[PDB]
């Protein structure tokens, strides 16, 4: 009754893909999943938003919200969470970082202790900024940095 | 007769309840302090503010209008240089330096950016002061000034924390102004941030568009298709502005692209908000490809070629014939005399900000080898001292022989398309673009575009006036080619009041100044930018060469540039403008 | 050593980043003004307001602290009155009055009401400047003054199109303050308008209930169930305030209620905003049962009927044995010799708005015959002039029988259970209650109940200073009653100091004055109120009677009323509070 949303979302397997081929291929997909057959039942549905394929940088991000959000690191309730004097919630345990190495790419993720002032060259992404959580979670300057021809295989 | 007084008391009730009801209009200034690679300067912008019972308060973007442009006072380059060779010792670009141990400056690094702020809130005030009347002002102070300092292309490329760590003691500075001058100026970490090249030339297409009257959500401007589709009436135009130290290339998509080229989407990259019409923009800027750093490049590399140095003279296809100069990339100064003068000051040198990145001290070129090529390709060695740095080696003086064909090709193979891409690009070649004609061979439109710069209106212009250019000009590589062509080959008289360029076949002359000497490498990099355009599977619909856009009174209402898309590109997003400009406001700075 | 010096300028870089980020707070003072039935006067609140970044302004509920009640100016009753004595003619209560013509006098209505708001203004003024400092005093004029002018039941039964045509007069003259104080007061239909009696209630429950951390939205004020619903952790308080001219009843249902009884969700009525608990609260007020207003129909009742009024002398059981006064309804004044000198001034006559009213030129009683009866009933002849309508006919001498237990059988047939609702009570008539007995009759519950009002307090406090009542004291109605019946049977002795209440078996004395001379027909509508209360199928948890709610300091942050209330009715809106009072603000008044 409610619908299944679906995200298909593409790795280091064809990051790397010359040309065209890959984002048209993903037109293809996102039309192929938002016509289900009507036999089962299931209805499944996508979207751009959804169904596309996400960045090594993104894939590192998503892998540390994981981490944190089944660890009980992220949070926003008072439990996971606390407000200080200024109004400005900070996450009662630190926040983890992560590195996961897969088929094809590896990834070093890790949070910024307070704003570290890192280098103009340094790109750092901050979670509310980037709208990857929404802005009543707790802040926090990111570095997601994924590494091709890392993985495994 | 008593009924006609019955009703002044009526009309009484009703134009009071009118003013209840109805919505309020209030003027307020907008403040975008331009943090460019030359300078510094400010820039007062006025528009109408709206406020409606229950509904909020909200900026009419054509109301923008720009009251002037302020002072050019020092570069953030030159104020962090400066606090480098104060603090971290002089010739800091020749040694290795620990960016841990300067942390113990920063009160000083605020001390000298406080110089800086108190001449720009002077210049500021006094615009201000000058042009607008008593009524005026009372709205303008109560409202409170937003403002918006973005550093360009002149700290984009500055090494370690510094950059970042000024910023920050700049927003301080503007949200704390002097209270005696009545004017609340305000900032914040949105507005007040370094933007980036993209960003410069996406807020630079806003812009156009906006002036031009191209860009609008109401459907004088936009039209709803069948499937609650708005599209824009009329075709959006794409920019290219050459400024100091970067060139920007701007075009919506009118297209698949490859993996590689990264286009962006003004709703989704939320620059636009999403009332206003869908595009997908190709945003590119190029480091040492403005009038300054370019100036500096393609003399280094040009005086490094043995088809050009021979016997300490470098050949420079570029300059007219009889003019000549000092071996240096020195600021050039043409006396009266005929002469000119290359300015010695190490800082007042247009290779200076190439030779201070090109340095085997920055963390850039040491950890990075692809850097450290990029940079030896243009003659510099980031292992030697900088003063051998921006030296042309084994030259003394620099003789012009007016060919602009050869200018063109040297145009071409120095700045257009390199071997490597030009120093400090990373933020180019992410985008999938390592240089000028990768543009487009890998993106192409058929949208409009114009172009923007004060030396690449002046190529055009010189043309046109001394009639060799139609007035009536469209982007024919040919005619300009050949046009340039004649113009570059005149020979320079040093006649009784002055340096007189004089034009072959008794055409016309004019007079040789600091501006024009080497316009002949502008008007190459024209007809190479042109030709690579229509090398393109789609070309535009038409190319413009335009100094500023008349609004509905026929006076221009501002500038072209990204100072007008920065303003744009917050006031646009209604919810979130009113919430920082008006409810938090000035107010949020009270200690 | 070193590093030490290096983390001094890392921390310099922190604290001004934590500015950037952090929330910053600001106070900002609130103006409530209380156009209540005996006078006009303005309450000067203070409240501390954050700025967060993204977020916007807010003010924090728990901060609002009432400064000072300001003085006691002429009521919006007087100033309409004497602007139909001007340009309507004077008596225009016994005369038919064509209203069209009156719109001629709009400015004239306008220059009258200017008197009245810059004495207020002056007042609000000098409450502000003497009790803030400096610093407080650049955020206070920084951030806007909003100002809520709320009339109450002295031009709630005001007859024709005046009322309404005033108030938007009222609003122009508050956004239109001197220039020279720098306060930037303003006003909108929103905030300055005239609340109903319902409104007057619930706003005095959301005040008890804030005060005494009752109602809340935090955990530590209110809870979440499995199924997502908040309710308040402690039990929602009722409250009774008795004024000038109205009394209401205000309780909350913890309750299946007939059709013909409209209670009001708080959430459903935009009261409180969604993130509150909900409740579902009983509002009802009755004109004619305020201090002054019950007092005027009190008399004029009882003393027309033959079983009180015998030769000319009229037998108040309600008044002390000994004590005397002449048969008025005008303001009575305690003299030091021991007489009441009883006011003869028309408008200082508590029956003149009741007569004024019961008029048979006014439309709602010449149209509306149910309206004419009602005034029949408390022996008003609307077809008689305004002096034989205020007057007590064949009554000279107003004599004190101190019979406790007569006043209260006719406090109950006169003001609690008449035969008819009394004057101008059509709103009560609406949400289906005729009298105050019909109130717990049709509705009642078990939340605990507040007594508010400066006689109704009196009351239960002169019986307990004279220890008739304990300290501990519950709503024990045989308690009051007998406590009531000894301290009303008392003699009034004409002292050589001045007039001296003796009372009986040699218990105790006080000095007879112009507040308590009449305490004992307060004293009587407590009582029948409890026992009505009583008579309910559920009765209130506890009965209490406060003058004042202590804070977390311990001082009371603000009085018992709808003050509190209203500004919480506004302020608890974050979005559209944030738009109207700093979005728009006092800038939306720019001319
Ligand atoms: N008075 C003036 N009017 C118009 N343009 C003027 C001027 N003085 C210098 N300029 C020109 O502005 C340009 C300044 O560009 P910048 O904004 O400093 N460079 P970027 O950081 O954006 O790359 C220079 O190229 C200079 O030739
Ligand atoms: N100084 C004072 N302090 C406290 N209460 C005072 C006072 N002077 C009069 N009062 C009392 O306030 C009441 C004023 O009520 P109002 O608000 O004028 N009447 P309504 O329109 O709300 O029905 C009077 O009953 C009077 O006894
Ligand atoms: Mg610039
Ligand atoms: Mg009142």
């Amino acid at each position: 009754a409610l619908g299944i949303p679906v995200m298909l979302c593409s790795t280091a397997g064809v990051r790397d893909f010359h040309e065209w081929y890959r984002d048209a291929l993903f037109v293809l997909l996102r039309h192929l999943i938002n016509n289900p057959s009507p036999a089962h039942g299931y209805k499944f549905f996508t979207n751009p938003f959804w169904t596309r394929p996400i960045t090594g940088a993104e894939e590192g991000l998503f892998a540390f919200i994981t981490l944190n959000h089944l660890s009980r690191r992220l949070g926003e309730d008072p439990a996971r969470s606390m407000i200080d004097e200024y109004g400005v919630k900070h996450s009662r345990n630190d926040l983890a970082g992560v590195v996961e190495v897969g088929g094809a790419s590896a990834q070093i993720v890790f949070p910024l202790q307070e704003g570290t002032v890192l280098p103009s060259s340094v790109r750092a992404v901050n979670l509310q900024r980037e709208r990857l959580l929404p802005e009543r979670y707790p802040s926090a300057d990111v570095v997601s940095v994924s590494f091709m021809q890392l993985g495994m295989a | 007769d008593t009924e006609k007084r019955i009703n002044v008391g009526k009309t009484h009730l009703q134009t009071l309840r009118n003013l209840e009801t109805r919505c309020h209009d209030s003027l307020q200034a907008l403040v975008v302090i331009d943090a460019g690679s030359s300078s510094t300067r400010t820039n007062v912008f006025l528009a109408k503010t709206r406020s409606c019972p229950n509904k909020g308060r909200s900026i009419d973007p054509d109301s923008i209008q720009l009251i002037r442009e302020g002072k050019r006072f020092t570069g953030l380059r030159v104020v962090l240089e400066e606090w480098l060779d104060t603090y971290a010792g002089k010739d800091w670009e020749s040694r290795p330096v620990d960016a841990r141990l300067l942390f113990q400056y920063v009160p000083q690094m605020h001390e000298g950016a406080k110089k800086l702020m108190q001449l720009l809130e002077e210049d500021t005030v006094a615009i201000l002061d000058s042009q607008l009347n008593e009524e005026q002002k009372v709205q303008v102070k109560a409202l409170g000034i937003p403002v918006m300092l973005c550093s360009t292309a002149g700290v984009r490329d500055f090494h370690e924390w510094y950059r970042d760590a000024l910023f920050v003691l700049l927003r301080h500075l503007i949200n704390n102004p002097s209270p005696a001058h009545g004017y609340k100026f305000f900032t914040n970490p949105f507005w007040t941030r370094p933007i980036t090249g993209a960003e410069e030339g996406l807020f630079a297409f806003i812009t156009l568009n906006h002036l031009s009257r191209r860009l609008g959500e109401d459907p004088a401007r936009s039209m709803i298709d069948e499937y609650g589709v708005k599209h824009s009436r009329n075709d959006l135009a794409g920019v290219v502005e050459v400024g100091g130290a970067s060139a920007q290339i701007v075009f919506p998509l009118q297209t698949v692209l490859p993996s590689s080229v990264r286009a962006v989407n003004l709703q989704r990259e939320r620059l636009l908000p999403e009332r206003y019409p869908s595009a997908d923009v190709v945003s590119v800027s190029f480091m040492q490809l403005g009038m300054a750093s370019s100036a500096g490049l393609f003399l280094k590399e040009l005086c490094s070629n043995d088809e050009f140095l021979q016997g300490g003279i470098c050949s420079n296809p570029c300059l007219f014939k009889g003019f000549q100069q000092s071996c240096s990339a020195g600021e050039v100064e043409v006396r009266p005399d005929g002469s000119a003068s290359v300015n010695e000051d190490v800082r007042k040198n247009r290779l200076k900000p190439l030779a201070t990145y090109c340095s085997v001290h920055n963390p850039e070129i040491s950890f990075k080898v692809t850097n450290e090529m990029q940079c030896r390709e243009n003659s510099i060695d980031p292992t030697k001292p900088l003063a051998e740095r921006m030296k042309i080696e084994n030259c003394s003086i620099i003789e012009g022989t007016g060919n602009f064909d050869k200018c063109v090709s040297q145009v071409e193979s120095i700045l257009v398309a390199p071997k490597l891409p030009l120093p400090a690009n990373i933020e180019a070649a992410s985008s999938g673009f390592e240089s000028v004609d990768q543009v487009f061979r890998f993106a192409s439109s058929t949208a409009p575009m114009f172009i923007t710069g004060r030396e690449m209106l002046a190529s055009i212009d010189t043309l046109k006036d001394h009639r060799l250019l139609r007035s009536d000009f469209s982007g024919d590589v040919e005619e300009l080619a050949e046009a340039a062509r004649e113009f570059c080959s005149s020979e320079v008289i040093i006649r009784t009041d002055g340096p007189v360029i004089q034009l072959p076949n008794a055409r016309g002359e004019q007079k040789l100044n600091s501006l024009n000497f080497d316009l002949c490498k502008t008007m190459a990099l024209t007809v190479s930018l042109l030709r690579h355009m229509a090398a393109g599977e789609n070309q535009p619909s038409f190319i413009k060469w335009e100094k500023s856009i008349a609004g509905p009174d026929g006076k221009p209402l501002a500038d072209l540039g990204w100072q007008v898309g920065v303003i744009l590109h917050h006031v646009l997003f209604t919810e979130e403008w009113g919430r920082t400009a008006y409810e938090a406001g000035y107010s949020h700075n009270l200690e």
